């Protein structure tokens, strides 16, 4: 089995002979194995007439109450134990789990009866919760009078106050430990309302109003004895209705008990029973044989696999069927497989939310799993930060195989699935702060500086060090404090974001290459690869050799002026010639030919591919995008110094006001002083630099891949593979 | 809104009370533009120019951004597909930055004579102005850009009829804050730095 | 004082550092008030997204965070006899993180709000609202970029 | 205390038990203007101090 | 357990800061801001290091 | 149209995608060939509705059923951006109900004045105009009663039962029609002058249509109010009306009201910085709501002949 990582996999355009006596049981085995993705043979037919509709309707209305019996199982809230004996029987893994015989038939004859008992349970036990919080509201008061739902007080007072005179006597009480209802199906809060008037006409209107309301207006006793007779009549039948409702409440839950332990083993062999139905729809159908052909993608180096599950299949079912899934070739556009273990599948994920790629192309997920740490670690670069973001991904990489369950959180699944994108950050940013010669905010003074200060000096003197030797492994720790510390890094980061970006974009550019020659199209390496290549070259890469080239040359024991590439720049497009300061001798005879080759090529790059209609226009769209985007990466791999100069500084000004602060010979106050701004810097440092300012790097370095890399080599788009499988679906998702 | 119209009020009674007086020759530009530092003009061009070019940068990113989430609620690829509309607002803010760092290097201490001769306050002019064409030029290509890769957002609902012919004027509000850029190297071009 | 150095020369210092933390944190305010709007309309029925969508209020946050690094950096540069040179740099640092800050805070509270109203309708759109977001808050670290380069030369 | 006044005594008529949170923001309310007297009374302390 | 990893981290960052301390690093008492007498600021962060290790061996009894 | 985007660009942004759930004139010829409602779910589902009706039964499913699942999830989508709005805008989604809870206080009063329940009653009520009064409509059946009694704490307090209507309608349509000439920009000037004059053209030809002094009745904001508002009024029979409608070139031959709708609404799309776009997306899934209701009525009983009646420009 050939690995599908640099390219995708090779896909076969199987089909299958499926006879009418096996079609539904055929069907589970490779359901079962997850290889094969089907296409749609019916696309024109009308979607009501795919000839299984009728019984994936009937297994819709099974689903459809399945979904009514967890809504019952979260109203009187029982726990759901969720036996997972489903997911221990069918393994995933290989096509042993069998099928379901007339069990589904009895599914479908067992959740009907539960549907209609049911749902004349719960009418019938809210008909009775109805006269329930009908007498426990009449209980609470025992001229009209009665109870509204306590957020129609401020509009029945408005309304009360307008529609007799404006002088009217009006009494408002609350009611404590509020009730359910039926038509909100929410805890609802009450009050308790008064009103007066002596009119009879008056009454009626009263009445009227208050009943159109949310309210149930009562009529009580105008005596004291007549209260304390309707209260014990009252609270009579309230407790002859205890008694009724708890009997019928108990016989409810505990049936649903019977189910609430165990619907989760039924309700997966039905929604895997569905999605049989539905693959088997996107076929055709024979009239004179009974046949059933389903032409779908299997990847080639998967064949073999086919060939013993039919075998096996034909073992076990007696009918001696031929079986023959003969493999065709085919015009259509198969899928991107690519095969991911678990180190590679977080670099994957985050390549392909840009895009699926095309068939047989390059995969970008494979430089993915070096160049998207790197990038980062050259924006993030701090040994002390790598090292809390190793211990933050290290831990979930040493046991991760009592965190492949537990309760998977939405920003712990998502820390967890990029677990090895996180570990080999903290890693290439701990290499980066000790190229970068940096801890939490400081140096490592582990090698010889190359820069001597000189012998003596004054307290408070500017001094100018003096180089003696050039420091081994990354920047110098001469440079730790002084005041032009900044005149050298940025320099340096914003040279090493040009030099670091212009060899991304041309190993990415370069696979434009490595898929124009694969896909055996060489106009397309002269009309669009090397037009391109000399253009890119030539404006950057000249430019990209002149930093390593005036890196290269002593400027100060030559006695020659050291140039300007941002200058130089600026005049080989500006008047290309005269130099203000040359760089190497016989520049300008070539500093104008780079010019005239790459004005050369822009004719070039749009005229030979229609010549070799639309492709004129998918051209001149094509240069015109290629010449003006690789003039704006190049300034926007500037990004990388930026995020590093927003980084170390940022971190160099939180060191001073926590912890430089709590320096200094103190006895008593000293050891809470440095303890409570210690609390105050790794805190602080752990939600600001690892979190935001970490969240901040790793999101530019996924814009370097998404719109600086994938422009150039990642072209169009693919359907992906999805194959159809059986996953343990959720009962959640309902 | 009175305040335009009062302040325009003591503009025209004290020019002509300075005029009326013989004394009108107080109000001299001339002499506030060459009594004045280069170093204010230098880096309130500088300062303004990575100023207001990320005050169109953003300004075209909450447009095309606050369009694209909202066309985003049905169609979610538009994001991943659509984010070159906020690249070219973006790179707005390079334009806006890399005129501040070609500028920077041209800011440098002068000496107590030598400070307002020719050619600093040439360099204080041309700083200030470049910074304006390449801040402002920036702000409304980035304004530009913003309301027109909005509506790459809302036709990029709609499959692939339009994006194509959208892409084309996308891509020249991108050339008019390019040419933007050329100008201010050039206004610049001739300016020294301060000595 | 002298020619170099007059007595007006630290309002533009004073003004810089006081400019650099309240423009951004205007801003910041904006962004803040927009998002925490946008999420306290979100979460009353969706409250299990309730830290995913709080990440427009931290991002519009740090552009409080870098205008507050303009102002500590540049107020360590004032002085009382300090150059007219350095006066209009610590003022162009000032008005650099300032009004580009704010413009990031106001574009980071617009999109954060239609972010945190649209990733709740559809969940998909959190990858595509936070890469829109680190985007509108860069321009404000690329005013901080100018800033700490324009400090780098006092003195 | 303008704004929080029409605000605590509209609502108040609905429900009588929202007066000792009513009072306590106006006490919240009023401290600020008595902020602006206590650096009122500290500014013209400062007027005889050496004044010269 | 925030209390624990907390005082792990202020173990371990703390005393190596006091032993850049009792050395008379060049990155730490190298200024003229400097914290002068490092083997005087060095004891501030001794006891603020085994006060550290006070609350990590207390709270690591209830783990 | 630089400031649109600030508080209303996730807004348009959403109903822009919301009019590409309006389905298309394809979509109507594979959805009126069911015969049975369980088939016309099955592919309604299809569409961005998007199996709304998971819940209920296939046995058990009503005409009205489809007519009231269709529109709570319009107007779901309604109050979902209406409460999203500034107060530019929210008060626009405001005033678009205004003239919701006039066709319900009108038939409120016209159900409440017979012997009819309140609850039976309040069902068919339209959900959009909707305030904490209107289940009351029983005080009095006098006109004068209500405006002091009900509609005073209403939003329709500056505003013999369809006279009340039209005088509430025009009213508010005078204050609708200034509304939004002073608040709302311009890109939706021009459309928030003509729809809505549109809008108080259709209800002034009802009013002498329905009435075969009616000067104060009818409202005048739009293209017949200067001319045709007195050829209008002394119109006594249908050839008065029919030589008043025939000044304007663009009501002539119409005396075909929501074809020319929406025919002026699917212009109203061709904007895209405009407010404009919410009243034509509200007008166009009210539309297609009663087409799936008409198209669902010829299934439920067999009407083969009168199916094509559906009408969508977009």
């Amino acid at each position: 089995k050939e690995e599908a990582i640099f390219r995708s996999a090779e896909m076969a355009l199987v089909q299958f002979y499926i006879p009418q006596e096996i079609s539904r049981d055929s069907a589970y085995t490779l359901g079962q194995l997850g290889l094969v993705q089907f296409r749609d043979l019916n696309s024109k037919v009308r979607a009501f007439q795919r000839t299984f509709v009728n019984e994936i309707r009937r297994l819709d209305n099974v689903e459809r109450q399945y979904r009514y019996f967890y809504s019952l199982l979260k109203k009187h809230d029982i726990k759901l134990y969720e036996g997972d004996t489903d997911k221990y029987l069918d393994g995933s893994g290989e096509l042993y789990v069998p099928p379901s015989g007339s069990v589904i038939d009895d599914y479908v004859r067992n959740a009907s009866y539960l549907e209609e008992r049911l749902i004349q349970m719960e009418d019938a036990t809210d008909q009775i919760e109805v006269q329930k919080n009908d007498l426990e509201q009449y209980r609470f008061i025992l001229y009209v009078t009665g109870v509204i739902a306590r957020d129609k007080v401020a509009t029945l007072e408005q309304i009360l106050w307008r529609v007799l005179r404006g002088n009217l006597f009006f009494k408002t009480v609350e009611i404590e430990q509020p009730v359910y209802d039926v038509k909100t199906r929410e805890y609802k809060h009450k009050n308790a309302f008064i009103v007066f008037s002596h009119g009879d006409l008056i009454i009626k209107r009263i009445r009227k109003i208050a009943e159109s309301l949310d309210a149930n207006l009562y009529d009580v006793d105008s005596s004291n004895e007549g209260r304390s007779q309707q209260l014990a009549k009252v609270n009579k039948n309230l407790s002859d209705l205890y008694t009724v409702l708890k009997t019928t409440s108990t016989t409810l839950e505990s049936e649903l008990y019977a189910i609430a332990k165990e619907l989760d083993s039924w309700f997966q062999d039905v929604t895997r029973e569905k999605a049989i139905f539905e693959i088997l729809n996107k076929s055709n159908y024979d009239t004179n044989r009974k046949i059933l052909i389903a032409e779908g993608w299997i990847p080639r180096d998967e064949l073999a696999t086919l060939q013993a599950r039919l075998g096996e299949m034909i073992a076990r079912l007696g009918i001696d069927v031929p079986s023959i899934i003969q493999v065709l070739d085919t015009n259509h556009t198969p899928p991107t497989f690519h095969r991911t273990n678990k180190f590679t599948a977080g670099f994957q994920s985050i390549c392909d939310c840009y895009g699926i790629a095309q068939y047989r192309e390059i995969n970008a997920g494979l430089p993915t799993i070096v160049t998207f740490p790197f990038m980062f670690a050259i924006m993030f670069g701090d040994m002390g930060h790598g090292f809390l973001m190793t211990l933050a991904a290290l831990s979930l990489v040493l046991n991760e195989k009592k965190i492949n369950k537990m309760k998977r959180g939405e920003i712990f699944d998502m820390a967890f699935t990029g677990r090895y994108i996180i570990l080999l950050m903290g890693v290439f940013s701990m290499y980066t702060g000790f190229l970068y010669n940096d801890i939490f905010s400081k140096t490592m003074t582990i090698f010889k500086s190359g820069w001597k200060w000189p012998d003596h000096w004054k307290k408070g003197e500017s001094i100018t060090a003096t180089s003696v030797g050039t420091y081994p492994i990354g920047l110098d720790w001469a440079w730790h404090g002084t005041e032009n510390a900044l005149l050298f890094s940025n320099s340096y980061k914003m040279k090493l974001s040009i030099l670091m970006g212009f060899i991304h974009m041309t190993y990415s550019y370069f696979f434009s290459l490595a898929n124009h020659l694969y896909f055996n199209s060489m106009i397309d390496i002269i009309g669009n690869f090397i037009p391109g290549l000399l253009f890119m070259q030539g404006i950057f890469g000249y430019l990209s050799v002149c930093i390593v080239y005036k890196w290269a040359v002593d400027w100060v024991k030559d006695g020659k002026p050291a140039p300007g590439l941002l200058n130089m720049l600026i005049n080989m497009f500006l008047s290309p010639g005269t130099i203000d300061d040359e760089l190497y001798p016989h520049q300008a005879k070539v500093q104008v030919f780079l010019l005239l080759m790459a004005l050369v090529c822009i004719p070039w790059l749009l005229l030979v591919k229609p010549l070799h209609g639309d492709i004129m226009i998918h051209q001149v769209i094509h240069t015109i995008e290629f010449c003006l985007n690789c003039v704006s990466h190049t300034a926007s791999y500037l990004r990388l110094w930026a995020l590093s100069l927003a980084h170390a500084q940022l971190s160099s000004v939180l060191w001073t006001m926590t912890i430089q602060i709590a320096f200094g010979f103190r006895g008593f106050v000293g050891v809470f002083m440095t303890v409570a701004l210690f609390a105050m810097w790794f805190a602080l440092t752990c939600a600001v630099l690892v979190l935001m300012e970490g969240t901040s790097a790793m999101l530019h370095s996924l814009r370097l891949h998404w719109v600086e890399s994938m422009s150039k080599f990642f072209v169009g788009e693919g359907l992906p593979y999805e194959p159809f499988a059986f996953e343990y679906k959720d009962m959640e998702v309902a | 809104h009175f305040l335009y119209y009062l302040v325009l009020i003591v503009v025209i009674v004290y020019g002509l009370y300075k005029l009326f007086t013989g004394h009108g020759s107080d109000i001299n530009f001339g002499k506030f533009l060459l009594r004045t530092s280069p170093y204010m003009w230098a880096n309130l061009g500088i300062a303004l120019c990575v100023g207001l070019s990320v005050v169109g940068a953003a300004w075209g990113i909450f447009i095309t951004g606050s369009s694209m989430i909202g066309a985003g609620v049905r169609a979610p690829r538009i994001t991943t597909k659509n984010l070159i509309s906020i690249i070219f607002c973006e790179v707005v803010a390079i334009y806006g930055l890399i005129i501040a760092i070609v500028f920077s290097s041209k800011l440098t201490v002068a000496t107590a004579e030598n400070m307002y001769s020719k050619s600093n306050l040439y360099t204080g002019y041309s700083l200030f102005w470049a910074g304006i064409t390449v801040g402002a030029s920036n702000l409304i290509c980035g304004i530009a850009v913003g309301i027109t890769g909005a509506t790459a957002a809302i036709s990029d609902a709609a499959d692939s009829a339009l994006f194509v012919k959208i892409l084309v004027i996308e891509i020249f509000g991108s050339i008019l804050g390019l040419l933007g850029l050329i100008v201010g190297l050039l206004m610049a071009g001739k300016a020294s730095e301060f000595q | 004082m002298t020619e170099l150095c007059p007595v007006y020369a630290p309002f533009f210092g004073a003004i810089g550092c006081a400019s650099a933390i309240i423009f951004t944190s205007l801003g910041a305010a904006y962004g803040t008030a927009k998002s925490g709007v946008g999420i306290c309309a979100t979460c009353v029925l969706r409250p299990d997204l309730l830290f995913k969508n709080i990440v427009p209020v931290i991002m519009a946050g740090i552009i409080a965070i870098y205008g507050l690094v303009v102002s500590v950096l540049v107020c360590y540069s004032l002085g009382q006899k300090q150059a007219l040179y350095t006066g209009f740099i610590q003022l162009g640092a000032g008005l650099s993180v300032g009004l580009s800050g704010l413009a990031a805070g106001f574009a980071i509270g617009i999109v954060g709000d239609a972010g945190v109203r649209g990733s709740s309708q559809q969940p998909r759109l959190f990858v595509g609202m936070i890469l829109i977001l680190i985007f509108a808050e860069v321009l404000g670290l690329y005013g901080l970029i100018v800033a700490l380069l324009l400090n780098s030369r006092a003195t | 205390i303008g704004i929080v006044g029409d605000a605590g005594v509209r609502g108040s008529s609905q429900q009588p038990r929202l007066f000792v949170g009513m009072i306590l923001i106006l006490i919240f309310a009023e401290v600020l203007g008595l902020y602006g007297l206590i650096v009122a009374l500290l500014l013209n302390s400062r007027a005889t101090q050496d004044v010269v | 357990w925030c209390c624990t990893v907390l005082s792990a981290f202020g173990v371990v960052i703390l005393s190596v800061i006091a032993h850049l301390f009792n050395t008379n690093h060049e990155s730490f008492v190298g200024s003229i801001n400097d914290p002068e007498d490092g083997p005087a600021v060095a004891h501030t962060v001794y006891l603020a290091a085994l006060v550290y290790l006070v609350f990590f061996v207390f709270c690591g009894f209830q783990v | 149209g630089v400031y649109f985007n600030i508080d209303n660009g996730f807004i348009e942004g959403v109903v822009r995608g919301y009019r590409n759930g309006l389905l298309s004139n394809n979509q109507y010829i594979n959805l009126t060939q069911c015969d049975t409602l369980e088939d016309l779910k099955l592919q309604l589902s299809s569409t961005d509705y998007g199996n709304f009706l998971s819940s209920v039964s296939s046995e058990s499913l009503t005409t009205s059923l489809i007519q009231e699942y269709a529109s709570s999830k319009l107007y779901h989508e309604f109050n979902y951006i209406r409460d999203q709005s500034s107060g530019s805008t929210r008060k626009f989604m405001d005033y678009i109900t205004y003239g919701y809870m006039i066709d319900n206080v009108a038939l409120m009063i016209t159900g409440t004045i017979h012997d009819r329940d309140k609850g039976e009653i309040l069902q068919r009520c339209h959900p959009l105009g909707w305030f904490d009064t209107l289940p009351t409509l029983s005080v009095a059946t006098d006109l004068e009663s209500l405006y002091e009694t009900v509609l005073v704490d209403t939003p329709l307090a500056p505003y013999n039962i369809e006279i009340i209507r039209n005088k509430l309608y025009k009213a508010y349509l005078e204050d609708f029609y200034n509304f939004v000439t002073e608040e709302i920009p311009e890109p939706a000037k021009e459309c928030m002058q003509t729809l809505l004059g549109f809008e108080a053209d259709r209800r002034s030809i009802n009013i002498a249509l329905n009435s075969l002094l009616k000067s104060d009745l009818l409202p005048n904001i739009g293209k017949l109010y200067p001319l045709a508002t007195f050829h209008l009024a002394q119109a006594q029979d249908f050839e008065g009306v029919r030589a008043a409608l025939a000044n304007v070139y663009e009501y002539r031959g119409f005396l075909h009201f929501y074809q020319l709708e929406m025919e002026l609404c699917r212009d109203a799309f061709t904007q895209q910085f405009a407010i404009s776009t919410v009243w034509a997306w509200m007008k166009s899934k009210e539309q297609e709501v009663r087409n799936i209701t008409w198209i669902a009525e010829c299934i439920a009983q067999n009407q083969r002949e009168r199916i094509n009646n559906y009408i969508s420009v977009y």
